[PDB]
């Protein structure tokens, strides 16, 4: 005897609706959740953990994989110019997909954030030089050389820093679509005797507290 | 770029994708006895075994949904029967089995008429969590004399299994297909370890190939982009 | 730095980082012996050999000290078991060498082997590859860490890096990480520790070709409980 | 004229369903409940109560099936080794299965709790001896002898106490999967002339305030 | 490990079992007549004798549930009507019989394209409390001179009796089965016994065989595990 | 755009349920109730005659 008009869409059935339904054991007490140290409540916690770059994406041989987490510095080149890390967008394929940010991307469509990218370098202790890192913004192309490259944002980085020199790169968005940072030698690769002629340098990348990432979509290669 | 609801534990897994499909057809090799027992893999679904795995203990509710047709998607005047049998009672094996009439297995009686049928299961694992990876041994005890292929075996995460048969003593007029959808719903993950890099070769172990790859190699030279 | 009868000499300023913010707790629960020793002191596993070549070592534990130490009497005897970790990764290295190590604890480490072929059909790995006691296990594919898992997200990891040219020790403090409060020991590994090289050791030759990895740790709060076998 | 739309799984039949339905006697009033001096409330209670087991589950013919409850100790065997209870695990079949807390467990499919086991000595009050009780956690295997059963959990039981002995089995779980109780001959059956040479003692057991069942699972044999 | 409420009395009986199964076909020996009356069996699930029997006095209410299709398990468009039979009043002989009519006796009339009929059954004993078990006789009378086959019979128990037919004058064109479903609902046990330790072999007694069984006996010895 | 499954027994017509239906004559108004000396609530008052 209560007035009810079924409005259109009663029987379909979507997939996205949160709705609650009938329990199948309605007696059944779970066993009571405990405590497990890690926990994970955003996904954000992962995009904003560092995890190794592969800048060096070069090599493609299974025996020689691990090449591509580290790139090299050496006394051979002088005043040149090192390597381009990828544009600033950890979504797009290329060396951020070694990052876990990177493949947490591929699981959403848009994001907006700042992005931290951590150098480490692993020579001698008793090697030193300056290597000359600098960002430049989407739409203008890569600078020509490291003088015209200084002109912009860069970062000056000295080996009397063994990691500490990390670039902070501003804005990421989603429709040079995005901007790339370049690593350029200041300074020739410089040691004593017995010591190694020739560095590797490991690059770590990670996210800051305002990226975020918005429409999500599935795309895994396997299965 | 205000919102992070977006990329919460909840919002990230919660959506209900084809979990699985039941074949009872007319007559064929498949299911001649007009039944099937689909055991319950949340990795039914493609992506969602590589999703998980992004964390190594998790804990979960799950509302299935049960869209049956013809295999023409023509909806016929036929009686289901969906019935789940817990971990612990054991599956039915011949289409006459007292395990269709069983009470403490939970039955669903619906109609292709009727909307798909939905049903939820509770977080049935004896242990505080799932556990995707499990670094030994199941039994507690010195055996270690026959094929140890129980290695990375949990058989605490076993959800039960839903029986899946056409209504009646006869078989049935009409040929079905029965399409399964899991939705996990409250949903919290704990220890956070790499993705997935090369692809999956079985199921129950995280094996590789003898031929690693890589993410990608888009880079023909180090220097130019 | 004495703990009882062992006596280890590191430094005592340096980073300490605790696995996912919690130290080892005592289990004050319903699932159930608090053994602080000789049991307690430091454990010092056979140098390890940095080298060129280097692939990578790991150690699954418990089962690292299940028959090297006291700890195993104990852990061989209960069919319970409860306990944190102290892990001290240490490298002595000289000036004119290179290298860096990535230390890392990964629970729940499942190794996973190879099948090549037109048709795939693999075994599962033998006991000495799952369970590699105190000299542990040499990685085979280290860029996918055995398990088709990728070692450039390993950070993710209570993890520390050695960095012959800055650091000479790397020490990870893990807690009892597990589904259960109390499980067993010759059969769970609770974790497995693991120590890549992602840039590869170089010098000059005529230095000596070998950095000595040098593995010290102690259980931290030991619970084995359970009763007598 | 109120919307409603008819979300999926409406005209499904779930027999676990909990929901109330049309009374088919709507006016029929029951006879008021009086009041019945026993009454259960929950299963437990069956469980906590102290039910004899079949630890000599070894005659089988209808006319010895009374041997079962009562396992004997005679003056023949000398510090040999009487009995080994069935595994610490009241759910599996054997003796347990004459308790009605293994009868009960056949109706649930996980349990976890602590159980007591009193041994009941029958013989004649001049009698005396002491026996070995001692338990044996899952996964080490059964002590070879009484001496190297002594160095772990034991409990000597002197016929000064008649009864009162009793072992508290820590606990029980599911996935030697569970541990075994074995009874040991500590001491000879000793008695006087006139004394009976050959004496029985019953087993009871029951389950502690702490023991639970939780996945309910209906497997009797009939019907 | 951490819940009780598992194995309460009410969650340990209440679950909607296969109690009864009426057949209508269209031709044959079983119900020629179109019709069928099923008394109220709680021992009609098989598993629910013997748990009941646990106690000796309980009390509870009954939902019913039937779902009904043709044996194919095809939903075809005709009408039924279930009765229910009181107690007292008596129950339907013929097809035709004025006990379709009687008020008193309440009917349910449905469609099999409707959802399965749903009714609940309150506490029917004159008495406080059922009783599954009578050690005398019904009578309180000095009667005995017949065969006191009354022995164990406890006519108090009576819970009543459904009546299933086809709708209308003619007689149904499509052959029909009709199942039904009890659910133990509010549920209070008291006097505890042991659990059936031999085979039923009767219904309204706890007669036993000729030759006693036992639970198990896996010991070979009783040394030897 | 209100979550509401259908529960088994839904069409069904059952005699003793009590419950209410439209109205067929929504603005009929009966005759109002005057008094009738003689009234029965319960059927025992006549069992008590």
């Amino acid at each position: 005897g209560f007035p009810t008009e079924l409005k259109p869409g009663t029987n379909q059935f979507l997939t996205t609706d949160d709705g609650v339904s009938a329990p199948i054991l309605p007696n059944f007490h779970p066993t009571p959740c405990i405590h497990i140290p890690g926990e994970v409540r955003n996904l954000l916690e992962l995009c904003q953990v560092e995890t190794i770059l592969e800048v060096n994406n070069v090599p493609t041989n299974a025996t020689s994989l691990m090449e591509r987490l580290r790139f090299p510095v050496s006394a051979q080149a002088g005043k040149g110019e090192l390597c381009a890390v990828f544009r600033a967008d950890p979504g797009r394929s290329g060396p951020w997909q070694s990052t876990l940010l990177g493949q947490l991307c591929g699981y959403y469509t848009q994001w907006s954030g700042s992005l931290e990218v951590t150098f480490m370098f692993t020579g001698s202790f008793m090697a030193t030089g300056k290597m000359l890192i600098a960002y430049t913004p989407p739409g203008g192309p890569l600078p020509k050389d490291r003088a015209t490259a200084m002109l912009g944002t860069h970062v000056i980085w000295d080996f009397g820093l063994q990691s500490s020199v990390t670039l902070v790169i501003p804005w990421i968005s989603n429709t040079y679509t995005t901007g790339l940072v370049s690593i350029w030698y200041q300074t020739n690769y410089v040691v004593p005797i017995g010591a190694p002629n020739t560095a590797y340098i490991i690059a770590l990348a990670a996210a800051q507290k305002n990226f975020t990432m918005q429409l999500c979509k599935d795309a895994s290669d396997i299965l | 770029s205000h919102s992070t609801a977006e990329t919460t534990l909840d919002s990230f897994f919660s959506r209900a994708g084809l979990v699985g499909e039941i074949d009872l057809p007319l007559e064929g090799t498949t299911n001649p006895n007009g039944y099937a027992n689909w055991d319950i893999d949340i990795t039914g679904y493609a992506q969602m075994r590589r999703k998980v795995e992004l964390f190594t203990y998790m804990r979960f509710d799950a509302e299935f949904t049960f869209v049956a047709c013809t295999p023409t998607g023509e909806v016929v005047p036929q009686l289901l029967q969906y019935m789940f049998v817990p971990p612990g009672a054991p599956k039915p094996d011949s289409r006459e089995s007292l395990a269709w009439q069983t009470a403490t297995n939970p039955s669903v009686f619906v109609k292709l008429s009727d909307p798909p049928a939905q049903v939820s299961v509770p977080f049935m694992s004896p242990a505080s969590a799932y556990q995707w990876f499990y670094d030994g041994y199941p039994t507690f005890g010195e055996h270690k004399q026959e094929k140890d292929l129980e290695y990375g075996a949990c058989p605490n995460n076993m959800m039960g299994t839903f029986s899946v048969r056409t209504v009646g003593t006869s078989k049935s007029k009409y040929p079905l297909v029965v399409r399964i959808y899991m939705r996990m719903k409250h949903v919290r993950a704990w220890i956070p370890r790499p993705m997935r890099n090369q692809n999956y070769l079985f199921k129950a172990n995280p094996n590789y190939a003898g031929n690693s790859i890589k993410p990608t190699g888009a880079s023909r030279t180090a220097i130019t982009t | 730095l004495t703990i009882g009868n062992s006596t280890i000499t590191t430094q005592e300023a340096a980073n300490i980082i605790v696995g996912y913010g919690e130290w080892p707790s005592y289990c004050s629960d319903s699932d159930a012996t608090r053994p602080d020793v000789s049991v307690n002191r430091f454990y010092t596993l056979d140098t390890k050999l940095w080298e060129k070549s280097s692939k990578g070592w790991y150690w699954k534990f418990p089962d690292v000290l299940t028959e090297t130490g006291v700890f195993g009497q104990n852990a061989q005897f209960h069919y319970l078991y409860r306990s944190g970790f102290c892990i001290h990764v240490q490298c002595n290295a000289s000036k004119f060498h290179q290298g860096a190590l990535l230390v890392a604890v990964l629970p729940e480490y499942v190794i996973g082997t190879v099948a090549g072929g037109t048709g795939t059909e693999d075994s599962h790995p033998p006991y000495k590859q799952t369970q590699p006691g105190a000299d542990g296990f040499e990685l085979q594919h280290p860029y996918v860490l055995d398990a088709g898992i990728p070692i450039s997200q390993l950070t993710v990891c209570p993890h520390q890096w050695i960095n012959l040219r800055t650091n000479n020790c790397a020490t990870i403090i893990v807690p009892y990480i597990n589904a259960l409060p109390f499980d067993s020991a010759l059969n769970h590994c609770n974790f497995g520790l693991l120590v890549v090289p992602i840039s590869p050791l170089d010098y000059d030759q005529g230095a000596t070709p070998v950095i000595p990895i040098t593995i010290t740790l102690a259980p931290m709060c030991s619970e084995f409980a359970g009763l007598r076998q």
